[PDB]
């Protein structure tokens, strides 16, 4: 459940273009929102490995 | 080299004996819990992954 | 000897005078929350009973 730069698939320099009116909701938690506004911050915890 | 390879497996993780393997395919991973903490303009969200 | 077996009963729970009693059965008890933890060898997991 992560995120690698990889996935764009193309070596080189780019701009990406990022569609922010078709974001689908699959898994939300209370954390979750849709319209971010200005400086976003981050900051998450993991505990209990089994 | 025994010592070496059982060095590489997290400190939390010690696997018993046996392991009837049956397939030609094992997923393996943890079940870890997200404490996440979001803050912006619009102002401060505060969640939990279980 | 009210003073004796007013004494039997817990510290939190107080009882109100009337109490119409309407059958041959009676259920008592509380609701009380549980905030297990437990760890083995394969690793941690936290939980809680509401």
């Amino acid at each position: 459940g992560r995120f690698l730069y990889t996935d764009v698939k193309y070596e080189g320099q780019t701009a990406f273009l990022v569609d922010m009116d078709t974001v689908k909701a699959r898994d939300h938690c209370w954390v979750s929102i849709v319209d971010p506004n200005g400086t976003m911050n981050l900051s998450y915890k993991m505990t209990n490995f089994r | 080299m025994s010592s070496l390879l059982n060095s590489l497996l997290p400190e939390y993780f010690k696997p018993k004996t046996n392991l009837n393997i049956n397939s030609s395919r094992v997923q393996y991973g943890f079940n870890a819990r997200i404490d996440m903490q979001y803050e912006d303009d619009s102002g401060t969200r505060k969640g939990s992954r279980p």
